[PDB]
């Protein structure tokens, strides 16, 4: 049983205004089954997810993206959901990283 | 092109 | 001027408590996907995820759901001798994964050919390279491979590799070669960020790159310390291509003494930059 | 799947003792010699240096003869004038290099063209990317800017940068592409020498590989620290291929904790070592 | 095929 | 004005009684003119020399070659002399480097 691992992060460099595209991209873990949201100020965005793959050492991955738009304020997370995780994982986006 | 398996394991 | 490859992953999941199975197939081109399946899905279709395989007729298609179709069955069939196999709980539920594809070589014939099995993420079984033999990775396998023996499915299976699967890998190529036999450049620039007031980062970054593969370096002065470079895992872009950073601290001030290196298929010559 | 060049590089050194000059032609499709010349040489010729281009005709090599020799004595005329702008001592030695030629990109298009000059190994002009202005290192520059300014022979330049050596290029590539075109991946392996009784030396070894960019990385646990990392400078084999190693001590017993990774185009997919 | 320069510096 | 690295290196990896090739690589210098030997025991071999080149950076190439036949006692050298040194600049082959 493995968790998973998360970045958080914008296709392009994240320029206020600009339309932009959000990923979270969740990777290494197993079982398969999962959950994954993107969140806009906690709340739960309408996204696509790629269809399940995975790697060499049968890890699995995911990506879900949506379109987004970056301002001065917006605050964007990821939260994911495993059976290895006790609680929900949350990562949180910023444009430096 | 898909490979195809007629045989379980 | 490299190699290629065709490629396919299989996902069975079991649902005891539902009772029933779901089976997913995507496939790949190098690092491009162009098909999938999902048995959950109501009329299931082998279906279309790059442009250019739309380009292929109905009776591919049909083909390939076909067997896709038949895949779903003799995989849910698996899991149910894999429990007894192992005597495994009526409740719980199992994963098995398949994953085999073909490399290759510019001199027209397969590099390399792998067929590989898991069962609840761990290996259980897989053809071996001169593609006429397994490894059993347990004696549940071991079952396998006397039962996989006796049927030569082997002899199958080198004939799929050696054959089929290289002829469709290179009917793709030419069919997606305006994707698939290009490389992209990653867009790259340095960033400046001030982790402490004595203490700035830069993060050396490279967007919009294809295919996966590419290094980054920094140095100064001809000198390379990774051990001190933080390193981001390779990840998608969204859009088919991908994006990594390799990221340091270096003294404030000391900023142009530090360069970022990076190498890749689609680069002209490797490029080395500068803050500015 | 990659951009590849065609790119020559010319070297003039006056010998005024001597009272005279040499001159050297060398001509390049990426990393790979194909030509030579060289004006000491008693009925100096352009000439094969790689198997393929000699499935050329004589009326090839007459023409570049033809032009490598006018080159000599332009070239023999520009140190005479180098002299003079720089008011240059009577009896000390000079040297004037020249190196230009194309990329291409998988769009069949010139991606980028590039002619530039240095004296006694300082950058003296450029045509610049655009291909349609110069850019002068010095006073002595701006001279010859002013006098090609005039010529127009950027003219001259950009045409066949755009036509003529991007037609010669891909000619080129069909002519030898069992070599041109393909990767050659490395042959790896790890050695193991005691540099301390408690200090142990790995070197990751790669050897044979063609083309010449190349990623060696050592990991522990999925750790990187190229910061302590011995790397030496890509070599070449001596046949058209190349050489790297990169090394590293570890403490004594720890060795299988140590993973070398090896990225390379002729590479099926990166390969991760340790010691055995 | 080389580039031909009839003019030096 | 500036001086040249040497590595010194056998084509394949190094094995007694073995035909094998060595290489000197000579690389980073200007101006161009230099003298390369290769030595089985201080005594100079008949080698090959590729023609003379440069790197992006103006600075020169160049690999001095030669077949030969590595044992257990053969000891070997490149010895190179060019205007940047007072004196001569001497690097040992040794099979693990």
């Amino acid at each position: 049983a493995r968790p998973p691992k998360v970045q958080v992060y914008s296709r392009h460099p994240a320029e206020n205004g600009k339309p932009n595209y959000l990923n979270c991209y969740v990777s290494g873990f197993h079982p398969p089954q999962i959950e994954i949201d993107l969140l806009k100020n906690g709340e739960k965005m309408n996204a696509e997810q790629s269809d399940l793959s995975f790697s060499k050492d049968w890890s699995f991955y995911l990506l879900v993206h949506t379109e987004f738009t970056p301002n001065a304020v917006d605050q964007y997370s990821c939260r994911v959901k495993h059976v290895t995780l006790d609680k929900p994982k949350i990562v949180k986006w910023d444009r430096d990283h | 092109a898909l490979l195809s398996s007629k045989t379980s394991v | 001027m490299g190699p290629h490859s065709l490629r396919y992953f299989y996902t069975a999941v079991s649902r005891p408590d539902r009772g029933d199975s779901r089976f997913f197939i995507v496939g790949y081109v190098d690092d491009t996907q162009f098909v999938r399946f999902d048995s959950d899905a109501p009329n299931a279709k082998m279906e279309p995820r790059a442009q250019w395989i739309k380009q292929e007729g109905p009776e591919y298609w049909d083909r390939e759901t076909q067997i896709s179709k038949e895949a779903a069955q003799n995989y849910r069939g698996s899991l149910n001798n894999l429990r007894g196999y192992y005597n495994q709980s009526e409740a719980g539920s199992h994963t098995f994964q398949n994953m085999y594809g073909c490399y290759l070589g510019p001199d027209g014939l397969l590099l390399r050919g792998y067929h590989q099995f898991a069962y609840d993420g761990a290996d259980y079984i897989a053809l071996n390279e001169d593609l006429r033999s397994w490894t059993a990775a347990d004696m549940a396998a071991q079952i396998t491979k006397r039962k996989w023996k006796a049927a030569h499915e082997a002899e199958r299976d080198r004939n799929y590799l050696q054959g089929t699967c290289v002829e469709w890998l290179q009917k793709y190529l030419e069919m997606g070669k305006d994707t698939l036999q290009r490389a992209e450049p990653p867009k790259t620039h340095v960033t400046r960020h001030p982790s402490s007031d004595l203490g700035v980062t830069l993060r050396c970054w490279a967007l919009g790159f294809y295919p996966k593969e590419i290094s980054l370096t920094w140095q100064r002065e001809g000198q390379d310390q990774s051990q001190d470079m933080e390193l981001v895992e390779t990840r998608p872009s969204g859009d088919g291509t991908f994006q990594k950073w390799a990221a340091l601290v270096v003294p404030p001030g000391e900023e142009q003494s530090y360069t970022c290196h990076v190498q890749h298929e689609g680069l002209q010559e490797p490029l080395t930059l500068r803050w500015d």
